[PDB]
Formats: C-alpha cells, structure tokens, sequence
RNA sequence: CGCUGGGGAGGAGGCACUCUGGGGGGACCGCCGGCGAUAAGCCGGAGGAAGGAGCGGGCGACGGUAGGUCAGUAUGCCCCGAAACCCCCGGGCUACACGCGCGCUACAAUGGGCGGGACAAUGGGAUCCGACCCCGAAAGGGGAAGGGAAUCCCCUAAACCCGCCCUCAGUUCGGAUCGCGGGCUGCAACUCGCCCGCGUGAAGCUGGAAUCCCUAGUACCCGCGUGUCAUCAUCGCGCGGCGAAUACGU
C-alpha cells in the first residue's frame, strides 16, 4: 500500500518545513519514501488599467500570484500514516493525501 | 558503443545518437538526403561534408528534434551532429576546422525573443501606434 | 517542373551552393579587395550576426549580402522608376527561401548566357557600379555650401548592391518579366556598361553632379 | 577616367552639419604625386589602413 | 523499403493510382456537387480527387494512428479569405473523411479501436510498404545516395 | 472544326476559353454551377469551347431548363421554395431580373421596412451610416 | 518489407538525454600597452557560454499643471423628497446631404485557384472543455470516455515546399452591395445579432502638398490563446514561427 501527499502554497518556507518534517519522520523509522517532487508553478496574472477615467495615456498594471506545488509518496506503513497525520501544518498551505 | 548528445535553438531541442554503422543519417524518421527545403538541407549536411569520407562512411547517426520551426530544427540538428562527431572522433584538427568555418557549430546560439510592451502588444515591444498631431 | 536530380541536390565538395567555384575569381580594385568576402562556403546564411559589430559587413559573403538586399518590398516614402512600389502583403520580406531561389535562377541564366562564372560577373558589375564620389553640405560662417567628397569602400558596395536590386525590382513591376530574369539582365548590363542599367546610370549621375559641384 | 589610389593614415575628426562626413589624411601611392600627403573629406565608415580612389590629386581640402 | 524512406506526395500519387483497381472504393452520389471545405470557394479541378483523398487518409491513419475524425479534419483545414475581414483558420467537413474510413474498412485496410482512434491492419500495412519499395527502387536511379536505406 | 463565338441560349461566349469560364457569362450561372452542369452533362470542363457540338449545347440548355429533375441538388440552386409554387427552381438572365423586381415590389406593397429602404435607396441589412456610405 | 540486412508498436523495467524547480558558483576594467595627472576613467588588444551599469523589465522624489475623474467607491453646500427616489412593459444611444482620427481589405506574377506534403508557444476548462462513434452537402444535431489541471481536452496553426490551370487583362485580380433558402445562443432576434449554400458582381491600375513608426532575434511580414462573453472581435494585453538594411555619429 502507498499514500500520495500533494502540497500547494504561496510560500516556499512552509512547504520546506512540511517536507523536512515528513522526511525525517519517515527516515527515523524504516520506510522507503519518494520525493520531494516539484510540479510546475501556477501563475495567475491580471493586467488592468490604472486610471479610473478615460483621459490620459494608457499605463497598465500587471499583478501576479505564484503558487508552488510539491508531491510525495510515503508507502503508508503501519505507524507511518498515524504519525504523519499528527503534523502541525500552517494554515497557508493546502495538504491532501490519497491512498493508492 | 553509443554516444548521446543534445542541441538547442530558439524553442527547439534535438537529441542525437551516434554509433558504428554504414553512413545512415535519419532526422526524425526520414533521411537527410530528402529533407525539404534545400536551405534547411544544406544546413544539416555542412558538417558531414566538412568531416569527410572515411569518417562518416563508418558511423550511423540518428536525431530526434522537437519544437520551433524547420530552420530551428535544422540548426539544432547540425549542432548536435557536430558535437557528437567530435566526441566520437577526438580530433582537434576537426575541432579547429569546424570553428574556423563557423564557431556556432559547437558554441550554440543564445538568443530568445524579447517580451512585448503595451502600445501595440501583438506587433512587438518597440512598434507603437501611429500618432496624429 | 524541376527534375529530381535538381530537386534533390547533394553537394560533394565545398563550393558556393555546392556548384560554383570561388578561387578562380579575381579583383583588380584594391580599395574593395578587402571588403569582398570570397571564402569557400556552401550555404551563405548568417543568421543576423556580424551586424551589431561596426565592421561586421566584411565577414559576410557577397552572395548573402545580395540576397538580403533582394529581400525587398519595392521602395516606400521615396520613388524609383517614377512610381511608389508598395505591396504590403505580396512581398518577399523575411523570405530567404524565395530570395535564395531567385538568386539561384539568376546565376543559372548568367552561366547559361555569358559562358563565364556568375560570381566573377557580379564582381565586375559591382566594380562598374561602385561610385567614387558624392556630394555633401558643409558649413562655415553659418552658410550652407555644396562640396564633393570621396566615398569609402564600405559604402560603395552598399550602394552598388542596392541599385542592382532596385533595377531588378523595377524591370519586373507589372510586366510579363520575372524577378530573376530582370536581376540577371541588370547584372549583365552593369558588367558590360550598358545604359539600360539603373546602376550604371545612377553612378554616372552621381559623379556628374559631383564634378559639377567641384 | 581612372583615378589614383591613396592610403589613409590618420583620422582627424568628424565634420559636416549632420555628422556623416570625416576629414582624413591620405598619402598617394600611384601617380605623379606618390607621397605628398594631403587632407581630404571622406563620406562613410572609414578606418585607418583603408585605401580610397581619388579623381583629383591637387584639390587639397580645408582644415578644421 | 518502408513508408518513412520516400516522399509523401510521390507515394500518394503512386498509391491513388492503385486504389482504383480496388472495387470497394467508389465515389458517392454527391461527390460532383460538393466542396472540400467551408474554407474553400471553388470545387476540385480534377475528376479523380476522391482517390487522392482516400490515399492521403490511409497514409495519415498509418502514421498517426490511432486517429479519429477530428485531427484529420484539422489537418484538412486552412485559412479562409473572408473578404474585408482578416483571415482565420477553419476546419473541414465530416462526411468525406467518414465515408472514406468506412470504405477503407470495407476493403479491410483499417480497423477501429474501441474508444481510441482508428488503425491499420497488417494487409493495409503491406500495401503501402510494397508500393514504397517500388518507388524507391525507381528513385535510387536518380538519387544514388538513397541505397543505404 | 473550331469556332470563335458559340451561342448558348440568348448569350454568346468566347470559344478561345474553357467552357466553365465561357458559361460564366450567362447571368445566373457561376463557376460552381457551371461545373455541376457540365458534370451532369458529361463534358470535360477543360476543353476550349468552340469544340462544342449542337448536341452538347442542346443538352446543356435542357439541363438548365429543369435542373432538379436531372439530379442537380435542390440546395445548389438559385431560387428554392418559390413564393407561389414551392417547386425549387432556377432562373437565368431575362427571368431573373423580373423575380428580383417582383420581390422588391411586393415588399413595397405591404409597406415594409425593407421596401421603404429599397425606395429611399439606403442600406437594408443593418449597417451603420454615419462615417461611410458616401454616395 | 527488396537483393536479408534493415524499420515500427505494446509491456515490463529504468532517469541516462530532455524537462521541471530548490540551492550554489561565474564577469570584476580583473590581467595586458597607450592617454590623461602619477588620480578619476576612457581606448585598444588578450583571455573568455557572456563583457564592459551582460540583456529585458518593475519601483518613479521636493513640487507644479485651478490638467482628467463627484457617471468607480467616500465625501461638504444647494437641489428633488411624493418627485429628479424604486420597479416593470415598449422605443433610442445602430437615426445620415458632409468634414476628420485610428485601422482592415485590396488594387497582381516579389501572384489567384485546385490537389498533396510539413513544423509551435503562451494560456484557459463544472451544468465547463468535450476525445471516440453515428446521422447531415455545409452551418450544425443526437450518444458519450476522461478530466477539478506536468495525467484528459481546447491543439496535426498560418506564412513555407511540390505538381497542374491562369500569362499583364477591370482579368481565374477585387470583393462591397442586393435576392431566395437553411440553422444556432436567448424569456424575446422587425427596429438591431452572429454563421452556411447558390446567384449579382461597385469603386480601385501605386497615390499631390505634407506626415508616422523603428538600432537585433529588433522592424517588415504570418497566424494563435486570453480579456470582455447566454451569443457576437477588423480592438486591448500577451505568444510563438521566418527573419534583415544602415550608423557606431551630429
């Protein structure tokens, strides 16, 4: 049995935190791991016009939101699952887990 | 033995493989001798003519190219082929000949596009709409 | 229709386009000798390099220079032959494929007619279309004169090639004649000193005005 | 008409109202005045060592 | 010897000449009164265009199979002169391609994978390689550097 | 054997040309419909007209008379679903103009927007007339 | 499959090459001869994936412009308070003798048409993208796998190459304008919507005086997502493909 964890966030530090934590919890115990795997970064761009009126040359405002993603497979051993679900994850990170 | 190699050009990557053989060269499943057009065929054949006869008569080459137009593909392929020939033959004579002829054979180009700016975004970064006065 | 033995050509030696030699050529004009590149090559294509370096115009093959001067769309905001030649969608702009084919058919006709080497013919044409003199406006005490000034061997070539390509573009505007055939006629005339050459005409006109203002 | 070669030696400076002209020093090497360095205006990109064709050999130019 | 060793236009001509000796391949009722695409204005100027169409479809199925009736519709499209409006790429129609594929199946040259395009059978894969070996034996007289393949 | 001016119904054409382009001179007949007619007639559209026997001329004109009976598809025809007969039919030259006129006149008779626009000489299909349509 | 040697698809199984995204190095006038002043720096030349703030961008000061915005929100004074508030149902902003701005399409061969060969990138997707199969000549219609985004789809782009017809003509250029017909989105398409098929076939044969944009993967040329969007892009913001000419100044 294997378990696959997907992580997304606007901050790289939280991702590195979670990765290090689960990597160490899996290493101190005997479990073959996978990753960390980087997926491409998702960028939401929005180009708008500055002026609230019409007059004036057109100067445009380009905003961007980058979102970094990570993937892991952990092999879902006896205690690994129950000791990994007991993690202290910040609320700026989206973590999901799927059993294959 | 086998030697693998790569080559780049604007939005285009080529992977090449070389070994012992008869003299065949395929670019993406079709022989070089029937590549079209001629302006893209001479580009790929130049190094095989420079190297000579007794060198290419005893190598079989293969190339797989992906991305960016027939000219980009042909140049990436010529680059890969030249690098592989040199790696396989170990001749500074061949190296100096190629570099005299054209140094981009072995030192690829390093030019991509430039982003666009907001007056005529489709046309380009420095083309602008026409003023009136 | 071209035969297959010409549609699928494979060069066996290092010659211009794999067909014509470049060592038997000669130049007797020392002012231009070092600016006419006659290096043994096959494909005369430089992908823009040698352009941002000031004197990079001396490491490019005259054939590629002629090709890039052939990549034309008539003449805009000035007039040649008595007309604006504006095309805007039917022009070979950024089409070296078509320019290459044109120059190829041209050199074919030249070799077929003259019984000589088209590159040697082109060299003699460029010589006989290279102007040695021009005019300019110099100022002293706050007035404008008109003086005659010598021209440099790097600009002579530019004007020669430009005028040849203009004559080609002119002899082909809305007439049954083709671009390649007109280019061949222009080159032959420039080499043989026939007033039918836009290029020789312009040269003699320039030198005439300059000798007058001398 | 067939002119006379002249080898450039020294760039003096740029002249002309627009800046497309160049005053230059040249020595003759073929004709009645081989030697006789002179000053001459020149139009276009030029560099030392170049060699120009002169139609008139006595029309020495102005200084700047 | 194989399809990947010869030019496509020549191969298609030499294959369409033979597609006629096969009787399961016949033009339908509406072939003469029909245009090969929204992106066109005038009708085909040939009387035997159906066979060129079906040969091209055969060979494209060979190469890019499994392939269904949308990728071929795209490859058989082009830009339409819309008048004063500017030009845009448009797709072809989906009766010619379909009837061609059905007739090829009737002749036994292609089979449909259940949910994944459409592919060639072994005899359909034999036909083309035969014709290509012939055309290559011919070209090697003019292109003497085509032998090694 | 060769002629210089052939005379299909009413109209004359140029024998130095191909038939599909020479038939294009009859109002109501294009290049596409000409191609269709010639195909249903059994004639190469690449032969220089003039080599056109009275046989072929008669066949073409009988075709033109009743196309949907010889198998010309009903959709590839000038006037489908005529007002007072159904009867998808085709019209060339002298008949055509009268149909146009009668259509516009019946639009004018019921006092409709399109007929009023036809009268005044203005556009009819929803265009904007402020910057263009200058005489 | 030929002349027996070559050539493709699964699958296991691997990460080598490609790619993705984290960290780190590397280029600094540092070495080499002048000029200047023995300084500051500039210029050759060497070396070097790359050279001289490497290239492209963002952030834009103390203040002025009684510059634009009360019709983006917030806001003072006057004004309407039973109306100038709040809803519905129909019309108009699309009206046309004309003058102007910005663009699209062309006035041919450095091309029009028909048939065959090719090669991308950026981005987006829930009553949403819709492969695959079947009807219809086309526009379009009925089933429906997969997909909550490196997994599936939108997506075999156009200019380009090859072969035949046209051969300097208001034409096989041009493609407006009108007629009959067939359909989609929508509570509702006349006013006033987009798309298709057949017919009709208007000015235009290179443009006075004047005037605009551009220094390298740049301009010219070619097409493509997206923003608006129940439908509708000759527009805006971006993406790639092909690819120069001239000057290193005043």
């Amino acid at each position: 049995q294997k378990a696959r964890i997907k992580l997304a966030s606007t901050n790289i530090k939280a991702l590195n935190e979670v990765t290090d934590q689960i990597k160490q919890i899996a290493e101190r115990t005997g479990v073959r791991m996978s990753g960390p795997i980087p997926l491409p970064t998702k960028r939401i761009r929005i180009t708008t016009r500055k002026s609230p009126d019409g007059e004036g040359s057109a100067t445009f405002d380009r905003f961007e939101l980058r979102v970094h993603k990570r993937l892991v497979d952990i092999e879902a051993d006896e205690r690994a699952m129950r000791q990994i679900m007991r993690i202290r994850v910040p609320e700026d990170v989206t973590i999901e887990i799927e059993l294959i | 033995r086998v030697i693998q190699t790569a080559g780049k050009r604007k939005t285009a990557v080529a992977r090449a493989t070389i070994r012992e053989g008869k003299g065949r060269v395929r670019i993406n499943h079709k022989p070089v001798e029937i590549i079209e057009p001629e302006i893209a065929r001479f580009t790929i054949m130049e190094p095989l003519i420079l190297a000579g006869e007794e060198i290419v008569s005893r190598v079989d080459i293969d190339v797989k190219v992906e991305g960016g137009g027939f000219m980009g593909q042909a140049e990436a392929a010529r680059v890969a082929i030249a690098r592989a020939l040199v790696e396989w033959t170990n001749d500074m004579n061949l190296k100096e000949k190629f570099m005299k002829y054209d140094r981009t054979m072995l030192v690829g180009d390093s030019r991509r596009t430039e982003p666009h700016k907001p007056n005529r975004s489709t046309k380009g970064p420095r083309a602008k709409r026409q003023k009136s006065y | 229709a071209k035969p297959l033995t010409e549609r699928f050509f494979i060069p066996k030696e290092v010659k211009v386009m794999g067909r014509w030699s470049v060592e038997d050529v000669t130049v007797e004009d020392p002012s231009l000798k070092p600016y006419i590149n006659l290096d043994a090559r096959i494909l005369p294509h430089s992908h823009g390099r040698y352009a941002k370096k000031p004197f990079g115009k001396a490491n490019v093959h005259i054939v590629e220079r002629l090709i890039n001067k052939v990549m034309r769309s008539g003449a805009s905001h000035y007039k040649a032959g008595g007309h604006f030649m504006r095309r805007e969608h039917r022009s070979i702009m950024s089409k070296k494929m078509k320019a290459y084919e044109v120059v190829k058919e041209a050199f074919m006709i030249i070799e077929r007619r003259t019984k000589q080497n088209p590159i040697q013919v082109l060299v003699k044409a460029i010589e006989n279309s290279a102007p040695r003199e021009d005019t300019t406006t110099i100022a002293f005490g706050g007035i404008r004169y008109h003086m005659s000034v010598d021209v440099s061997p790097l600009r002579r070539l530019d004007i020669a090639l430009k005028n040849i390509a203009l004559g080609a573009s002119i002899k082909c505007y809305r007439n049954k004649t083709t671009y390649a055939q007109a280019l061949a006629e222009e080159i032959i005339a420039a080499a043989n000193k026939d007033p039918k050459s836009f290029a020789y005409s312009k040269k003699e006109e320039i030198e005439r005005i300059a000798q007058s203002s001398r | 008409d067939e002119g006379y070669p002249a080898e450039v030696i020294e760039i003096v400076g740029r002249t002309g109202v627009t800046g497309g002209v160049t005053q230059v020093k040249v020595r003759i090497l073929e004709g009645r005045d081989k030697g006789r360095v002179i000053r001459r205006n020149v139009k276009g990109p030029v560099r030392v060592g170049d060699i120009v064709i002169l139609r008139e050999t006595e029309r020495e130019a102005r200084e700047i | 010897a194989t399809v990947y060793d010869v030019p496509g236009d020549l191969l298609v001509e030499r294959v369409a000449k033979a597609l006629k000796e096969v009787p399961e391949i016949k033009p339908p009722e509406w072939a003469p009164f029909v245009k090969t695409g929204r992106h066109k204005e005038r009708l085909p100027e040939q009387e035997d265009w159906w066979y060129y169409r079906v040969a091209s479809v055969f060979r494209k199925v060979y190469i890019d199979g499994p392939v269904g009736i949308e990728r071929l519709r795209t490859w058989y499209g082009g830009r339409k002169n819309r008048g004063h409006a500017p030009e845009h790429f448009y797709k072809a129609g989906g009766s010619i391609i379909r009837k061609a594929l059905q007739q090829l199946e009737a002749a036994g040259f292609v089979q449909k994978v259940p949910g994944e395009g459409r592919i060639v059978t072994p005899k359909g894969q034999s036909f083309l390689d035969k014709i290509a070996t012939e055309l290559k034996k011919e070209l090697e007289e003019q292109i003497p550097e085509l032998k090694k393949y | 054997n060769f002629r210089h001016i052939v005379r299909v119904a009413g109209v004359d054409i140029d024998g130095h040309k191909q038939v599909r382009w020479a038939l294009t001179g009859i109002k109501g007949i294009g290049i596409n419909f000409a191609t269709m007619v010639l195909r249903v007639a059994g004639i190469d559209p690449f032969m220089k007209a003039g080599y056109l026997t009275d046989e072929q001329v008669k066949k073409i004109e009988e075709i033109l008379a009743d196309p949907v009976a010889h198998g010309i598809p009903a959709w590839a025809v000038n006037r489908p679903k005529d007002y007072e007969t159904g009867k998808d039919m085709h019209l060339i030259t002298a008949k055509l103009v009268m149909a146009w006129r009668e259509d516009v006149n019946r639009l004018r008779r019921i006092r409709a927007y399109r007929g009023i626009r036809h009268e005044l000489g203005l556009p009819v299909r929803g265009q904007r007339t402020r910057s263009n349509f200058r005489h």
